[PDB]
RNA sequence: AGAACCUUACCUGGUCUUGACAUCCACGGAAGUUUUCAGAGAUGAGAAUGUGCCUUCGGGAACCGUGAGACAGGUGCUGCAUGGCUGUCGUCAGCUCGUGUUGUGAAAUGUUGGGUUAAGUCCCGCAACGAGCGCAACCCUUAUCCUUUGUUGCCAGCGGUCCGGCCGGGAACUCAAAGGAGACUGCCAGUGAUAAACUGGAGGAAGGUGGGGAUGACGUCAAGUCAUCAUGGCCCUUACGACCAGGGCUACACACGUGCUACAAUGGCGCAUACAAAGAGAAGCGACCUCGCGAGAGCAAGCGGACCUCAUAAAGUGCGUCGUAGUCCGGAUUGGAGUCUGCAACUCGACUCCAUGAAGUCGGAAUCGCUAGUAAUCGUGGAUCAGAAUGCCACGGUGAAUACGUUCCCGGGCCUUGUACA
């Protein structure tokens, strides 16, 4: 997993939104087209450290970047294991 | 090698879940989140309290904690060690405000963990194997469980490129679907080789 | 209005501001090139190397980081 | 216009979701339309299986959860007021429309 | 099941060393909040700012902060150490055991004959009786009914109709989900030992496991993942580390493993009828609109989802164009307008107005692939998703060519021959 990006997971995920909720509707009008110029551009990278385009969707409870699924938040080989478990609820082999 | 899991084919069979809660989108992910935490910490202290399965399900904002044993005297402690105790894990670290109940199903030597994780026991234990499973199969063959098979894997003996086991026994129709087969694999952890384990027990046709 | 970073915009405002002068081993490289940067050199950051371009008026339609690539081809 | 909305993964779930309302919270005094679970919304994943290459997974799940769309049309002072205190019985969350 | 960064496992410019983060205690600061400053951002000059809460005011919850340490950390090595997971032989029909006796035994008989089946499927003869694993069926599905009961969806019938189920009404046509039938070679005739199996008949939507899915026995394969966690053993620990800016994994100068577009008895064109399922949505789908030359800007109801949005479309037709010509087929190559996206694309984002008009006239040796809504040939979404579909994963329409056979080859296996080869 790269047991070290779990340090890294929360580093990358927390201040995306926790900087990037309210401060992008502080610039929303600006570069949108309303009206261009650079204090908003000052404004918009005068730290880089924030993205929220950064975040790859690391998986939840053991954390591996590749296979991820959306509406389950686990990736693939924990989709599989949880549902062999039954961890999750109302999830049978399908089969038309 | 070439199977599919026992359980995971029959979810969708008269083998119930056992978990079952329902949310809606978003917090999809992060409902099985909160029984992740739980299921994985009621191992931690409910090791030798005969622990059996784990059901949650989601009624209103809560989760009904069904815990199933079969050694419920030392579950409870001293008469309210684990009542609120095991319901103030929930509350903030799954942030789940909910109840407990533990219940008992008997016959201690049957369920799925049980068997596997007797001989887990006895080979932390590091009894023989040979002494070990020959009776450990007959305990299923004692109190009824008709059908036994019991793989014990290697690193058994002295050897390092070692064998697999078997002792089938009884009748085990896994590949048939309509047979609710109590499977659950283990894992021993003597010092040379990952001594694995895998049970198949048939509780009777359905 | 044209793309500059405040990258090379805290070194492009002490570059120009001040003339023509030593450069700036900038990191920011994929800006685009100012009128009155003509003459000045801003380098581009190949990983390595901040390798300067010699700036022409021709960098219009024309970007930066051409002249200094990151790979070499023979 | 009370508009009863039920998601359930199993139909032998949602099933016993319409016993709990025809009798104790009918009789006379709601008008039921129905309960009627039409549509169905179904999810599946062809997720792959072996942390490698494997190049065919034939690995798939679904989910089949139901929709009740349960329009009752009588605001009685009987019937319905015995009707608050209903959440049965596993994973039932509410989508009452009015 | 996806590369500007992240991922990154790769390289450095910058660097952070009790750290990124945790166990563990010390000692202060409540944390935290605004802002200058300087940087490429970390880091850093920091000032401000507050001092809430438990508080029986000693202490603290808990982080902010270092000092100090056990030592945090390593997508780091052999799946030839093993856990779990997994490719393949293989949907092949195979694989062994308890009793029984032949034999001094190793071992056979069970498993071998008659045939018959998709089949150790089944019957007659069985030197056997017996069972368990496996093929089967249990199951999802659709090919056709009844009952269920009318929303957000329909109008047979009846009508108000401002033809729009629009409005009564009717649960009806039909669509939309719960839950029953029926199919068993059943029936007869014939085959065959009179055996099962099967050849025809009848019936129906359905007949000779209705059909597809789903489901992979003992296992041989030092094969897959020690980089997902796990992991016997080895290891770099001011570091197969950590911590930031940034670059590349997209150079081709091309061999080839697999694909789509072509090379045209219809393509650049413009035109008008026709109608699908499958589904997609509040860090939303995004209309009515207004608008962009297209790309796209503003207006954005409604639906929170058979309401609303997404999005009703294709070969099919009514019409000529135009003559199998490298163009009027084809599509390249070189350059730049107008916005979209994302701080972030020039190197390494696509869609797009206009001119640019290559290679190619079906591709040698040959190879791979496929038995009915079939090879194909055109429509339609989903995810990986800030923005990157030719593909991937699923659904709609039109509708083929046919099957003698085991000669050879592949892939086998079983029943019976000979070797000084473990």
């Amino acid at each position: 997993a790269k047991q070290s990006m779990k340090a890294r997971e929360v580093k990358r995920v927390a201040l995306a939104d926790k900087y990037f909720a309210k401060r992008a509707e502080l610039k929303a009008i600006i570069s949108d087209v309303n009206a261009r110029w650079n204090a908003v551009l000052k404004l918009q990278t005068l730290p880089r450290d924030s993205s929220p385009s950064r975040q790859r969707n690391r998986c939840r409870q053991t954390g591996r970047p590749h296979g991820f699924l959306r509406k389950f938040g686990l990736s693939r080989i924990k989709v599989r294991e949880a549902a062999m478990r039954g961890e999750i609820p109302g999830l049978k082999k399908a089969s038309w | 090698g070439q199977k599919v899991h026992p359980n995971g084919i029959r979810l969708g069979i008269v083998k119930p879940w056992n978990s079952t809660w329902f949310a809606n989108t978003k917090e999809f992910a992060d409902n099985l989140d909160s029984d992740f935490k739980v299921r994985q910490y009621l191992t931690k202290e409910l090791a030798k309290a005969s622990v059996s399965r784990i059901v949650i399900e989601r009624p209103a904002k809560s989760i009904r904690v069904t815990i199933h044993t079969a050694r419920p005297g030392i579950v409870i402690g001293k008469k309210g060690e684990d009542v609120e105790k095991l319901r103030k894990v929930v509350a903030d670290i799954a942030g789940v405000p909910a109840q407990i109940n533990i219940a008992e199903v008997r016959k201690p030597e049957l369920d799925a963990k049980l068997v596997a994780d007797s001989i887990t026991s006895q080979l932390e234990r590091r009894v023989m194997f040979r002494r070990a499973m020959k009776r450990a199969v007959q305990n299923a063959m004692r109190l009824g469980a008709k059908g036994i098979k019991v793989e014990v894997s290697g690193r058994l003996g002295g050897a390092e490129i070692a064998r697999t086991e078997w002792y089938r026994e009884g009748r085990v129709p896994l590949h048939t679907l309509r047979a609710d087969i109590d499977y659950n694999t283990s894992e021993a952890h003597t010092t040379y080789g990952v001594i694995g384990v895998k049970v198949w027990i048939f509780k009777g046709e359905i | 209005g044209p793309f500059i970073d405040l990258h090379l915009l805290k070194k492009v405002e002490k570059a120009v501001e001040s003339g023509d002068k030593k450069p700036l081993r900038t990191w920011s490289r994929r800006s685009t090139i100012f009128p009155n940067m003509i003459g000045l050199t801003i380098a581009v950051h190949n990983g390595r190397q901040h390798v300067p371009v010699f700036v022409t008026d021709e960098m219009v339609g024309h970007k930066l980081g051409e002249f200094a690539p990151t790979r070499t081809y023979r | 216009r009370i508009r009863i909305r039920l998601k359930a993964f199993d139909h032998r779930l949602i099933d016993q979701a319409t016993a709990e309302i025809v009798e104790t919270a009918k009789r006379t005094g709601a008008q039921v339309r129905g309960p009627i679970p039409l549509p169905t919304r179904k999810e599946r994943f062809t997720v792959l299986i072996s942390p490698h290459v494997n190049k065919d997974a034939r690995d798939q799940y679904e989910i089949r959860t139901h929709l009740r769309l349960v329009d009752i049309v009588e605001p009685t002072e009987k019937t319905v007021d015995a009707l608050m205190r209903l959440d049965l019985a596993a994973g039932v969350d509410v989508q009452i429309s009015l």
